[PDB]
């Protein structure tokens, strides 16, 4: 992508304002629960003003940063795509569970991811990407060997390096993996997203193995969901104690959220603190808490520690 | 077997630049 000037930033500002106006329509009924695009876009705008404020005068180094260019390009694409969603989705935008409506929700999730990534690589408006400290040491060593001190890398290169260390069986597996790790949906992989994924499916030594057993084949996996959606889904098993599902939170990237019904029965949530997910699932199953994945009678034996 | 990877894969196919 081309070097970022203040002009293009102002253009993205205009597009974001347009999307905000399109979402401010009264007939849309905005659910305040995340992702809330009417809060996302302004926060992105304000953080962008912070980055520009700290890099005022020295705009030369800010416009040459590879991640900032990729981010601004992605923001351009996503905002423009949202405008197109409203444009070619006339009446259907004013419904429930509609195609452009669900697409708008998904794009909102993307905006949330991009805002989190932006605040992560630019904390307090100052760049902190070439100064990475990935939570998992093994994953950080892999990134250090493969891409060195680069903040972001193209998806193809990441797939190559990952396949060198962790073999990928099929292109389908690579696609599903891509849909899982590429949160900003820009065909790129940042150190931020890499940290999130490797924290999610720890340990590193059996990364793709955990991902196949926790995400791909485990019927309890629900990807990104809202607490209300978890409640509404587990509601069909409020009479079947032990039934559980786990999700990802757009407000808490890198951590799992296990929802389970009790013997009363109430629906409760548990967030493991730097535990491998399968460890918490095994422990919970042996204690009669996590018995039925998505209500299914058979729970996956994850005793492959 | 699949479950919620279906949702993310469907979203990906429907919204990304693809393949
Ligand atoms: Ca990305």
């Amino acid at each position: 992508p081309g070097t970022v000037d203040k002009k293009m930033v102002e253009k993205c500002w205009k597009l974001m304002d347009k999307v905000v106006r399109l979402c401010q329509n009264p007939k849309l009924a905005l659910k305040n629960s995340p992702p809330y695009i009417l809060d996302l876009l302004p926060d992105t705008y304000q953080h962008l003003r912070t980055i520009l404020s700290r890099y005022e005068g020295k705009m030369e180094t800010l416009g040459e940063n590879e991640y900032f260019r990729v981010f601004m390009e992605n923001l351009m694409k996503k905002t423009k795509q949202t405008i197109s969603l409203f444009k070619e989705g006339k009446e259907r935008m004013y419904e429930e569970n509609s195609q452009p409506r669900r697409n708008l929700t998904k794009l909102s999730l993307i905006f949330s991811h991009m805002l989190a990534e932006l605040k992560g690589i630019f904390p307090s408006g100052l760049f902190q990407g070439d100064t990475f400290r990935i939570t998992k040491a093994d994953a950080a060593e892999f990134w250090r060997k493969a891409f060195g001190e680069k903040t972001i890398v193209p998806w193809k290169s990441f797939r190559q390096a990952l396949h060198e260390v962790h073999p990928i069986s099929s292109g389908l597996e690579a696609m599903a993996l891509k849909s899982t790790i590429d949160l900003t949906c820009n065909d790129y992989i940042s150190v931020f997203e890499f940290d999130i994924f490797t924290r999610l499916f720890q340990p590193w030594s059996s990364l793709l193995r955990n991902w196949n057993s926790l995400a791909v084949t485990h019927p309890g996996y629900m990807a990104f969901l809202t607490y209300d959606e978890v409640k509404a889904r587990l509601q069909k098993f409020i009479h079947k104690p032990g039934s559980y599902i786990f999700r990802l939170s757009c407000t808490r990237l890198g951590q799992w959220a296990i929802g389970y019904v009790t013997a009363d029965g109430n629906i409760l949530q548990t967030i493991p603190h730097n535990k491998p997910l399968f460890q918490a699932l095994i422990d919970g199953f042996r204690e009669g808490f996590y018995l039925f994945p998505d209500g299914r009678n058979q729970n996956p034996d994850l005793t492959g520690l | 077997l699949s479950e919620g990877l279906r949702e993310s894969l469907s979203s990906y196919i429907s919204l990304a630049e693809d393949p």
